[PDB]
């Protein structure tokens, strides 16, 4: 298996930004692919798993190739096509250009041209070349599913923990945090921010109590300076405003 | 390392050694290493959601699976300049070819040997969770060192082993398909797996298919009419199925597999008999047979290989175009 982690630096110089993008524009740009993807799919009804892995595959499709070269609804379309066959809930490439229509605005759907089902489909073969036809991806969800349930202590507060993390993962997606960060540790980061926002302790519903350290039972060599990295990021999305 | 980048023509194509659902089977060289492959070619063009879906199954399942008795899915390569090109290790033959052939002869300790490959293979698959749903000799490959692999995933499908959900009927090809299927489980298990092979088994030591008909209630009352009735006395829970009532065969038939098959050897004949059990929950597992008197001791690298024909790869194809 090829390896799907960059550091700081190496997302600092993409190919967009080699091209003279600036990051606040590649920034966006992903933002608005991975909503782009999360909409249709949702309206297509399809799974959660499905969603974030047609997201991810377009978080590594832009770390070969430039936002300039390539337009970011094209491939978002092209991803979720992907993502759905992969993973077993399958969409006809005609229902998503539909959705796609409907959501986008003349000029953003202009980007598919005059031919848009076949802009889709010529990008396919470069869409599976790029992530090395590496399909299968794991996401957060599973394994913010899986530590929930060996916490203990109530009932009540360890929902509101679950579902508010939920929606933080949701919002990792809009950011190149899958690209830095195995599932797991995303898992565990947003159990970590949903815990500071609601005051809870999480130590104490767990074996070992007196443990600041929670997480290290569900993963190894975590230090806290990467979970705080990671909640900035997603804070950063809740701007000023936003 | 970086698969689906590399050209195609880095391969000399020899010919057409299969036709397969989503393109032509090819057997091909390395022009630079020289070692041989087989290209499963994947037609884009024609069809139009692109890139087949059952060709994406293969590749996501191949590449979870790592074992000396299951296919080995090398690389993907393309058309430069389109299609694209799975490659194999290539195989010299498949079983079907070589038994349809009459170029050889598996004696019991050949049979030994490719149950016990073709065993471990499965119990592999199993215990990493997955049905392959496909097994029959066309999908079992041999080489002329004598090593048998496991192919064609394409139906091959995750299964749960801690809870127990719903799972497409229509999967294993029709003369090598269970009773619970043909009576229309859903909620199945590895056990039709196992059913499989013990059609396979008992091919190998007789010519042809074992139970050969062309509709399901017809394959029923073959299977029936050998392995005895399907009824509560040997399989309890068979009253809990769709079809029982609607597809009850002829007559209450009483087991007669050691009888209609006595030319069988003993410990051989055992293993046919509980691979063949027709409730799934009675039927031997991949790690079962593995433990009968039959394979328990078999070691397949110390036995040699049966004098395969090294001048011609006896696949389905050829078979049966002569
Ligand atoms: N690795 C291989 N080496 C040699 N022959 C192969 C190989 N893979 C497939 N074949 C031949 O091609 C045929 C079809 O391939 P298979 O994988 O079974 O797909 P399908 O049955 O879906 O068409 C097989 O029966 C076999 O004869
Ligand atoms: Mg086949
Ligand atoms: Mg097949």
């Amino acid at each position: 298996k090829p390896c799907w982690y960059w550091d700081k630096k190496d997302l600092a110089h993409t190919p967009s930004q080699l091209e003279g993008l600036d990051p606040a524009t590649e920034a966006r740009y992903r933002r608005e692919g991975a909503r782009f993807i999360f909409d249709v799919g949702t309206r297509l009804g399809l799974h959660y798993d499905t969603l974030a892995t047609g997201i991810i595959y377009f978080h590594r499709f832009y770390m070969f190739h430039s936002f300039k070269q390539f337009p970011r609804y094209v491939t978002g379309a092209c991803c979720l096509f992907l993502a759905g066959k992969v993973e077993e809930t399958p969409k006809k490439c005609k229902d998503i250009i539909k959705t796609a229509r409907s959501l986008l605005n003349d000029v953003q759907f202009g980007q598919f041209g005059d031919d848009p089902k076949e802009e889709v489909m010529v990008l396919e073969r470069i869409l599976l070349q790029t992530i090395k036809f590496d399909l299968q991806v794991e996401h957060p969800y599973q394994f913010l599913l899986k530590y929930a349930k060996q916490l203990k202590g109530d009932k009540n507060k360890i929902q509101k923990l679950v579902q508010m993390a939920w929606t933080f993962v949701n919002d990792s997606l809009c950011t190149t945090l899958s690209l830095q960060w195995e599932p797991e540790i995303i898992a565990v980061a947003v159990m970590y921010l949903a815990g500071r926002l609601c005051k809870f302790e999480i130590q104490e519903w767990t074996s070992k109590p007196m443990y600041r350290r929670w997480w290290e039972q569900f993963v190894q060599d975590v230090p806290v300076d990467v979970l705080e990295d990671i909640c900035h990021q997603i804070l950063d999305l809740y701007s000023q405003g936003k | 390392i970086d698969w689906g980048k590399r050209c195609v023509d880095k391969f000399d194509i020899i010919g057409i050694i299969g036709e397969g659902t989503y393109g032509q089977v090819y057997k091909a060289r390395d022009k630079d290493t020289g070692e041989m492959v087989a290209l499963k070619k994947v037609r884009l063009d024609n069809e139009k959601e692109g890139f087949p879906i059952t060709a994406i199954r293969e590749i996501k399942i191949l590449r979870q699976l790592t074992h000396q008795s299951i296919i080995n899915m090398k690389e993907i390569v393309t058309d430069k300049e389109g299609a694209f090109y799975l490659v194999f290790e290539y195989m010299d033959h498949d079983l079907m070819g070589l038994l349809e052939s009459g170029l050889v002869h598996f004696n019991e300790n050949h049979i030994k040997s490719f149950m016990r490959q073709l065993m471990e293979g499965l119990d592999y698959c199993h215990k990493k969770n997955f049905l392959h749903r496909d097994i029959k000799c066309s999908n079992i490959l041999l080489n002329n060192r004598g090593q048998i692999k496991l192919a064609d995933f394409g139906l091959a499908r995750l299964y749960s082993s801690e809870e127990s959900r719903p799972y497409t009927n229509k999967v294993i090809t029709l003369w090598y398909r269970p009773p619970e299927l043909l009576l229309g489980e859903e909620r199945y298990t590895p056990a039709i797996d196992v059913w499989s092979c013990g059609c396979i088994l008992g091919e190998l030591f007789t010519k042809k298919p074992i139970f050969q008909a062309n509709q399901e209630l017809a394959q029923l009352e073959l299977i029936s009419r050998i392995c005895g009735s399907p009824c509560p006395a040997v399989w309890p829970d068979v009253i809990k199925l769709p079809y029982f009532n609607t597809m009850k065969p002829k007559k209450q038939y009483r087991r007669k597999l050691r009888e209609e098959f006595v030319f069988i050897p003993a410990a051989a004949l055992d293993l046919f008999d509980y691979m063949l059990a027709l409730d799934p929950s009675k039927r031997c597992t991949a790690e079962q047979a593995l433990q009968c008197e039959f394979l328990r001791d078999v070691e397949p690298s110390k036995m040699p290989p049966p004098d395969l024909p090294l001048w011609q790869d006896c696949h389905e194809l050829w078979s049966k175009k002569r």
